[PDB]
């Protein structure tokens, strides 16, 4: 349980006769606490005086009128009660004569006005207010005040500021009106000197006329675009809605369209002469809000070169190269630049590959080979690569040693020669050499003899007098190549 | 969108066929903020209007013939008018996260060639044999700029002024030497000027009044206290004096008479009373009040009880019937 505690307490009033004067106290507690408004320690009973309760249960507005003075000069007191405790708090008010307005009091020099506005549509309930201080312009409705504390709702409470020798506007502006809306609504002026009230303005909330108000849309969008420098372009932008939009265009933030002469609806930008890329902002606006939308202006140059391509798979006849687009646009194909090593030519160009990824096939075993790539987009063709360095895969030999001799050095041994086969593949890491007397066996089944890389070896331990049938075959680290055609020498 | 509604504390008269030029009330009147620090701002003015006799805003298309109707800063231009031009307009203030607007009503007004019109002269008052007081043609700042001259024919009613006692016309100013009530009435100034190969029209009518010299004002004049004629009747209490008070002319005067009785008037007792009351211009405008009182039943004490009266007009004194 909670005792009273104001949340609202009232503030000393000077008004003038025959007007209005209102006092506002809110308290809260638990139980919700009562209020009672005294005067002189007396519950107040008057034919002038009306208690107004808040809907929320929060508190109560005395309202006066029309002041008499002095009988309602007076201190009041708001109290607060519930049964856990009681607290009251003071205020005055004093009300003066015409014949003593003191100079800059404030005035209404034109109060609200009935008004009847649509369900959903804005109302604003206006007055204008002079004094010396600038007064204060609040607001009440059926004798409470109205509540824009918080100016983020509906209701709205507006006011000019003071060009000195002016009256001071204020504006009650009630946005997306309801019935509950509907009533009775007074502007009053304050400053030090004291308070005045203006006459009561009803507010009325009428069903819709069915002419509808259509927010501002796009009709033809500003679509974007690339052409080549100097260079013209027309953009195209169409907004459509009730009431029509202006359509201005802009370049982000400098206003491309003079604001004296805005067209209405559709505002055509021509781009003479264009240089470098850009955003460009078509903005339209209505009564009913500001809408945007870009085209995008670019200019492509010859892409910029593509990443140094990798060597990601090799055969002894093929290499496939993988590389980055190096560029930040979209690229329509890449061209492959190839040649041997020490070829001192231009580069031979594979043209029209449209990945990021290619297998070179052609190529032979065993041989180093150079590569770049080149980009190519609709503008034209790119600065080639940085190129890669690499070599094909080894094969066994595809040719048998050349010129395979041998010739008898004794009757026990013989000295077996030959030459380099021209298709070695790769490396030769040596050669076999197969001898036999019998040269239908299977060579496997023949005597062997396996020599490092060279072009001459002895062979001994050979019986004399008898025929022997030499095969020789070079191999590389991935095979053996082909064997020599048959020869003959005789011990 | 912050609204300000409908902005009918400025209803706005323009003659047809002439040149008008609306500023947008917003700007200065209620925003603090002039045009230029406005748009500068990256804010943009935009207009619309609602005809009169029609539901539905449209905006303006400035891309129309002769630029009829044109903006400059938060002006807009008509020229000239037309008839069909009269409605409710509305200007509006907007970034992307902001929008101020308000409305206000335009009234295009005809002309006969007399100069009778709807619209509203103001009125000027000279006093009377103080030398020189000079007109002035209103409203016609900023419709043209210096590199132009302009040709004012003036008019008195419907004539124009040629040849005159004491009224001479220079151009845009009208010269009043020993304005004399003679000359009273509403003045019209035509100044005309070309712009562009085509000539433009201006109508402006301000009513002069000539009013009696400060040097002639004095406090109020009483007589009917003169005590010439003393009214001792038989009760038979009939009879009552009247209260002649005579005002020179002051340009900011307060007339007030009241007759005291006892020393409270206020609806004594012994007496039915109300206060009656009377008034008269005279032709350089000094007024005369004069008040009398009437009774229902009369009581014979009050004749031996004496009736003075007075009246403050920016000036107090009081005589008594005697
Ligand atoms: C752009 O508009 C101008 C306007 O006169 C026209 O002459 C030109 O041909 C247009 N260009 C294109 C590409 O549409
Ligand atoms: C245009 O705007 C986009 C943002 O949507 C940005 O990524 C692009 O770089 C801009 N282009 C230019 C030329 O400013
Ligand atoms: C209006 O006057 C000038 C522009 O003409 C500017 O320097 C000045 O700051 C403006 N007034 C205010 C209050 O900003
Ligand atoms: C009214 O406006 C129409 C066009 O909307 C124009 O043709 C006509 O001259 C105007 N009428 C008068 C009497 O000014
Ligand atoms: C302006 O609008 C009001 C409605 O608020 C209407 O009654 C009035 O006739 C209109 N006047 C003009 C000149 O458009
Ligand atoms: C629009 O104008 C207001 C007031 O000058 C300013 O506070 C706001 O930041 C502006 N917004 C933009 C997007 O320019
Ligand atoms: C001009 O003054 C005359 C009196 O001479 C009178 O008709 C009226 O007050 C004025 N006329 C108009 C159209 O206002």
């Amino acid at each position: 349980e909670t005792p009273p505690r104001f949340t609202r307490t009232p503030v000393d009033q000077t008004g003038v006769s025959g007007g209005v004067a209102s006092f506002i106290c809110q308290a809260t507690g638990d139980p919700r606490p009562k209020i009672v408004w005294n005067k002189k320690g007396k519950k107040v009973s008057n034919q002038r005086f009306e208690v107004i309760e808040f809907d929320d249960g929060s508190g109560s507005v005395l309202r006066i009128q029309p002041l008499r003075t002095p009988r309602d000069e007076a201190i009041y007191e708001c109290v607060a009660s519930n049964n856990v405790g009681e607290i009251s708090v003071s205020t005055r008010l004093t009300v003066l004569r015409e014949d003593q307005i003191p100079r800059g009091f404030p005035t209404i020099d034109m109060g609200p006005q009935l008004k009847v506005v649509e369900r959903t549509r804005t109302a604003t309930m206006l007055c204008a207010a002079s004094g010396n201080p600038d007064p204060e312009i609040t607001w009440f409705k059926d004798f409470l005040p109205v509540d824009t504390s918080n100016n983020n709702g509906r209701i709205k409470q507006l006011r000019s500021e003071s060009i000195g020798g002016t009256p001071i506007r204020g504006a009650l502006q009630i946005e997306q009106s309801e019935e509950s809306d509907q009533g009775k609504y007074e502007c009053v002026a304050t400053n030090s000197a004291g308070t005045r009230y203006s006459a009561p303005a009803n507010l009325y909330v009428r069903e819709l006329r069915e002419v509808r108000r259509v927010p501002p849309r796009f009709s033809i969008p500003p679509t974007n675009h690339e052409i080549m420098p100097g260079g013209s372009v027309n953009i195209t932008c169409v907004a459509v809605g009730s009431p029509m939009p202006y359509v201005k265009w802009m370049l982000g933030a400098e206003d491309l369209t003079p604001e004296d002469d805005m067209p209405i609806g559709r505002n055509v930008l021509e781009l003479n002469d264009v240089r470098q890329s850009a955003n460009y902002t078509c903005v339209a606006m209505s009564t009913l809000g500001v809408i945007e939308a870009i085209a995008q202006i670019t200019v492509k140059a010859l892409p910029k070169p593509p990443g140094t391509p990798v060597v990601t798979e090799s055969t002894a006849t093929s290499i496939t190269l993988t590389w980055d687009s190096g560029n930040p646009e979209p690229v329509s194909y890449y061209i492959i630049q190839h040649k041997p090593k020490n070829s001192e030519e231009p580069y031979k160009e594979i043209d029209g590959i449209a990945t990021t990824r290619y297998s070179v096939a052609g190529l032979s075993p065993y041989s180093d080979y150079e590569f770049r790539v080149v980009a190519v987009n609709n503008i034209g063709r790119g600065p080639a690569s940085e190129p890669v360095l690499t070599q094909t895969s080894e094969q066994a030999p595809s040719s048998a040693p050349r010129d395979v001799q041998a010739r008898m050095l004794s009757s026990t041994t013989i000295l077996v020669q030959w030459k380099e086969p021209e298709e070695p593949n790769g490396q030769i890491q040596g050669y076999r050499v197969y001898y036999t007397m019998d040269p239908t066996q299977h060579v496997n089944n023949w005597m062997k003899h396996n020599v490092a890389d060279s072009q001459i070896t002895t062979i001994g331990n050979l019986v004399p007098q008898k025929t022997y049938s030499v095969k020789v075959l070079a191999f590389t680290s991935i095979g053996d190549g082909p064997l020599s055609s048959d020869i003959q020498v005789i011990t | 969108c912050d609204d300000w509604g409908l902005d009918t504390m400025r209803q706005i008269q323009v003659f047809e066929d002439e040149p008008a030029r609306i500023k947008c009330p917003l700007f200065e009147h209620f925003l603090k903020y002039n045009y230029s620090t406005a748009h500068s701002s990256g804010l943009t003015l935009i207009w619309y209007w609602t005809r009169q006799d029609r539901d539905l805003e449209e905006p303006i298309n400035f891309r129309l013939p002769e630029n009829r109707i044109s903006k400059e800063k938060d002006v807009l231009w008509f020229r000239p008018t037309l008839l069909n031009d009269t409605g409710n307009y509305t200007c509006m203030l907007r970034n992307t996260t902001y929008c101020s607007k308000v409305a206000f009503p335009l009234e295009v007004v005809q002309k006969d060639s007399c100069f009778n019109s709807a619209m509203r002269f103001p009125v000027h008052k000279m006093y009377i044999e103080h030398g020189i007081h000079k007109i002035t043609c209103p409203n016609v700042d900023g419709y043209f700029p210096s590199s132009v001259k302009p040709s004012v024919t003036w008019y008195k009613g419907c004539t124009e002024i040629v040849d005159f006692h004491n009224v001479l016309p220079e151009g845009m100013n009208l010269s009043f030497f020993i304005p004399l009530v003679s000359n009273n009435g509403n003045y019209t100034c035509v100044v005309t000027y070309p712009e562009n190969g085509r000539l433009f029209h201006l109508t402006r009518t301000v009513t002069v009044k000539v009013v009696g010299s400060p040097k002639d004002a004095l406090p109020p004049q009483i007589y009917s206290p003169n005590d010439r004629v003393v009214y001792e009747k038989e009760p038979g209490e009939e009879l009552v004096i009247p209260c002649k008070v005579y005002f020179s002319f002051i340009m900011d005067s307060h007339n007030e008479v009241w007759w005291t009785i006892d020393g409270k008037k206020p609806d004594d007792v012994t007496v039915d009373i109300t206060i009656n009351e009377s008034v008269s211009y005279s032709s350089t405008e000094d007024e005369t009040r004069t008040q009398i009182l009437s009774i229902k039943k009369v009581t014979p004490e009050d004749l031996r009880r004496n009736y003075v009266c007075h009246a403050r007009n920016t000036k107090g004194e009081a005589e008594q019937a005697a």
